[PDB]
């Protein structure tokens, strides 16, 4: 309802844990946002369920 | 001039001036309604 | 949002800005007629002193409408969204 | 929560026990009303927690 | 003016969906009819921006284009709104107008990108730490600050001060003591709103007690949030240390955070001494944590009395008896010189010349 | 291929990071005898830091310059006395004193 | 209603030309207190028994004398440097001497709200506590850049005469006091 009132999107932040090599030294990240997926209402992760 | 508004969840009378971040005390809700006018309004029963 | 342009002859707002409140936003509970402004919005023309031109939100309607609520929200872009709920 | 127009319509539908023979019809216009052809009923209710 | 009566009372009154500028005295129609577009007409007019219609985006070098693309990439990584992106690109173009920044180093232009992003973030009262800016900008703090000072001196743009409360809220959202995660037990998990309010009160106290002025704000914020987290439950957290809290919260421990914590605890001890029951209890830097909340209840009069009985670095409050000692004025100039003995003693002897030549051979 | 040569690091919290502003310099303090022999070298050579750095292998030229600036700002009379006194440049005995200083710092590390 | 406080000049910088070419190699070779490294820097550093002075002599005859406490002391040091260069075997002269910059320090003996100062004089001030603890003020009637600390100490620079620094401090004192 707040999203409808404020004319914004009802989405959740998509996060991922990754591992890469910067200078041949492996560096890992436990939580990094990459996008936002619009969450369907009454879904598993929705606040209404 | 004191401009008064009402919070969406607290329903408390908050006074804010122009060009201020829309917020309510003791909460963080960002929905602010305007109180009903005090002028006389005439209605017809038809 | 500019305040109501009070008429110096009668010290009262003009017929167009009659429904506006002290902040230039129409207050709930009143009736809105044809060719009446709801928000006395003024925007700059540069994008040295800024030059604001008025672009009010006039109400186009054959019949009268009553304002039930006026919601004011602020987005992340410092943009103020004003929604007036007209009822007939 | 009830709309102003709906409230006014409901109030208009409420009958009045006043004797109509003792009153007269209001002339064209004259919204202020006169003692002979008008009756005033005040309704002030403020709801609060017990 | 009216063509008939000459009056200037021309009002735009739409009569049944007909725009018309008509005189209000005699009703003479001055102008009528307006030419709009229609929807299919509106749909078939294509949106072309000034960036292409005016003629720009062509007199731009590949270096300026790379800088603009880096600005946009950093803005999108930080998830700033398109308004922030537009302000950042506008400020970057304005800075690039100057020749000194135009013909500069690669690191210079990278720091220029970072500083334009920082100025855009500051102009909207948005908190963003220069540390994270440098971390995401591939630069060092020394050159970053040098180029920032150079560009602000060259431009002269408004530089709003970083608000303390916004940075406090931004840093408090970082800590993971809100949701019970597998690593952190439930005991360390605390309320978000109450802890944020306590941290805000503590940082306001620090700002009013001359603790953040001159020093980095983030260590003070860390000390305040640590004190809040300890005061919300002093029992289970009496043994926890600053390094332990930083390790638990997965946050880089600031170096002066310990000193800020010690100074803030000293201020809280002074407030306790000002209060009656606490001064009778005779608390210390380890037992005042349970009464910090009470200290913040009426901190106004407590701080007033504490100032009645200024916060300066410890190196200056060591009884400065002789402040800025007056040096003896020595304007003895002689006639024009002194003698040639000093010249001879300055001149290098042949022996020393030969020794230096042998050494540096 | 990397056959378990390196270990993953649980650093760089994605939330935020701060600045350091101090990276490398990390000098090492002097001592009384070292200050005495430094004043001796000043009296023997002068203000040219190149020769001083060449004769001092274990101390950096930048540290020597910092010490000279500190002495000029704090103890001016000592610098004046050092410039007043003079000593011919010695090489073998200077190397012997360098070996003595190496032995002294070794004994200090032992202590 | 004077302020009652007088600043103290800690540095006087002045450039002066000798009017003749110089051989930096021989200048450094025939001197004990000579510091010069052509691969590092193209100036000879000369230091004397004046209270505090450093001369950066170049081959084109231009030398900058810094560290002095007064204009007369700086002139005396520059003349001593010219005499040393002449004794080194060069036709050095003392021409085109003018004070280029002077740095001074002062204290007001009360704390200053840097945030309030920058909010009041933003167009003439800059405050970035994350970079430098001192607020940087740039005034024009003084013609001086000032570093102001929370402890109440102000360092002024960018002037040409002692009177400029004095009137600068006298003008900035009521602003800091208020
Ligand atoms: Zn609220
Ligand atoms: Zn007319």
């Amino acid at each position: 309802h707040e999203c409808r009132l404020r004319d914004m999107t009802y989405s959740a932040p998509i996060t991922v844990d990754i591992e890469y090599t910067r200078g041949s030294q492996r560096i890992i990240r436990n939580a990094l946002p990459i996008g936002r997926m619009p969450i369907m209402l009454r879904s598993s992760n929705c606040v209404l369920t | 001039q004191p401009m008064i508004y009402i919070c969406g969840e607290c329903h408390t009378e908050n006074e804010i001036k122009s060009r201020d971040p829309i917020r309510c005390r003791e909460c963080g809700y960002r929905i602010m309604y305007k109180k009903r006018t005090k002028r006389l309004v005439v209605f017809d029963a038809r | 949002v500019m305040g109501p342009m009070l008429d110096a002859a009668t010290r009262k707002p003009i017929w167009r800005h009659e429904i506006l409140d002290a902040d230039g936003i129409c207050s709930p509970g009143e009736k809105v007629e044809n060719k009446q402004v709801l928000v006395n919005k003024s925007m700059p023309t540069v994008t040295q002193q800024p030059q604001y031109k008025d672009v009010p939100i006039t109400y186009k309607g054959a019949t009268d409408s009553y304002i039930e609520k006026v919601m004011i929200s602020s987005n992340a872009e410092d943009a103020f969204l004003i929604k007036m709920l007209l009822r007939q | 929560i009830v709309q102003d127009e709906i409230l006014a319509h409901r109030l208009g539908l409420i009958p009045i026990h006043a004797d109509p023979r003792l009153f007269e019809y209001r002339n064209q216009g004259d919204e202020e009303g006169t003692e002979i052809d008008t009756l005033q009923f005040r309704l002030q209710v403020r709801c609060t927690r017990n | 003016r009216c063509p008939d009566c000459g009056s200037t009372e021309l009002v735009e009154d739409s009569h049944y969906s007909q725009s018309q500028l008509v005189c209000s005295d005699c009703g003479c129609v001055v102008t009528e009819g307006v030419l709009t577009t229609t929807f299919s007409d509106e749909g078939n007019l294509r949106e072309v921006t000034y960036s292409r219609s005016t003629g720009e985006n062509e007199q731009v070098s590949r270096s300026q284009q790379r800088g603009l693309r880096r600005v946009r990439d950093l803005c999108r990584v930080l998830q700033l709104p398109p308004t922030f992106e537009d302000t950042a690109v506008a400020y970057y173009q304005q800075a690039y107008r100057h020749s000194g920044i135009r013909a500069a180093r690669l690191q210079k232009k990278e720091v220029l990108v970072g500083c334009c992003v920082l100025i855009t973030c500051r102009q909207h009262n948005w908190p963003l730490t220069m540390g994270a800016i440098c971390t995401l900008l591939y630069a060092d703090l020394d050159v970053f600050s040098s180029t920032y000072m150079q560009i602000v001196k060259l431009l002269g743009l408004d530089v709003p001060s970083l608000c303390l409360a916004e940075l406090v809220k931004t840093y408090c959202s970082s800590f993971k003591l809100f949701q019970a995660s597998p690593s952190v037990p439930a005991k360390y998990v605390e309320d978000k709103e109450k802890m944020l309010s306590r941290t805000m009160q503590l940082v306001e106290l620090a700002n009013e007690t001359w603790l953040v002025t001159g020093r980095h704000p983030l260590p003070v914020i860390t000390a305040a949030t640590f004190l809040a987290w300890q005061s919300l439950q002093p029992a289970d957290r009496l043994s926890c240390s600053l390094a332990r809290f930083c390790k638990l919260a997965n946050v880089d421990l600031p170096y002066p955070a310990s000193s800020r914590l010690q100074e803030l605890l000293a201020v809280l001890l002074r407030m306790a001494e000002q209060l009656a029951w606490l001064r009778v209890l005779r608390l210390d830097k380890r037992s005042v944590v349970k009464h910090i909340g009470d200290l913040l209840q009426h901190r106004q009069s407590l701080v007033r009395s504490a100032f009645r009985d200024l916060l300066l670095p410890p190196c200056m409050l060591k009884s400065p008896k002789r402040i800025c000692p007056v040096p003896p004025v020595s304007t003895v100039t002689g006639d024009e010189n002194i003698s040639d003995s000093e010249i001879e003693q300055y001149l290098r002897t042949p022996q020393e010349v030969r020794d230096f030549q042998r050494a540096q051979a | 291929c990397v056959v378990e040569e390196n270990d993953p690091i649980f650093e760089r919290g994605s939330t935020t990071t701060y600045s350091s502003f101090r990276k490398n310099y990390y000098s090492k303090p002097w001592s009384n005898k070292e200050t005495d022999m430094f004043f001796l070298a000043i009296s023997m050579v002068g203000t040219d830091f190149s020769m001083i750095g060449q004769l001092f292998p274990h101390r950096a030229r930048i540290e020597i310059k910092n010490k000279f600036k500190r002495e000029e700002k704090t103890n001016g009379w000592r610098i004046d006395k050092a410039f007043q006194e003079k000593r011919p440049f010695d090489f073998d005995f200077f190397a012997h004193l360098l070996q003595k200083v190496l032995a002294e710092e070794e004994k200090r590390k032992q202590k | 209603e004077s302020s009652g406080i007088v600043p103290q000049l800690q540095n006087i910088v002045s450039t002066v030309n000798l009017g003749c070419k110089l051989d930096l190699k021989t200048i450094a070779l025939r001197a004990r207190n000579a510091e010069y490294n052509p691969k590092r820097f193209a100036a000879v550093i000369m230091r004397i028994r004046e209270p505090r002075t450093t001369a950066l002599i170049f081959s084109s005859g231009k030398m900058v004398c810094t560290g002095a406490k007064s204009e007369e002391q700086s002139r005396l040091a520059a003349r001593k440097y010219a005499r040393v260069v002449q004794k080194l075997g060069f036709p050095a002269k003392f021409l085109d001497f003018k004070i280029q910059n002077m740095v001074g320090s002062c204290d007001v003996k009360f704390p200053i709200r840097l945030e309030g100062l920058v909010l009041t004089h933003q167009q003439f001030s800059s405050y970035e506590p994350e970079l430098f603890p001192g607020l940087i003020y740039r005034m024009i009637k003084p013609r001086i850049v000032l570093l102001i600390f929370v402890s109440g100490k102000v360092v002024l620079t960018g002037a040409k005469v002692r009177a400029e620094i004095y009137e600068a401090f006298e003008n900035i004192y009521p602003i800091l006091k208020g």
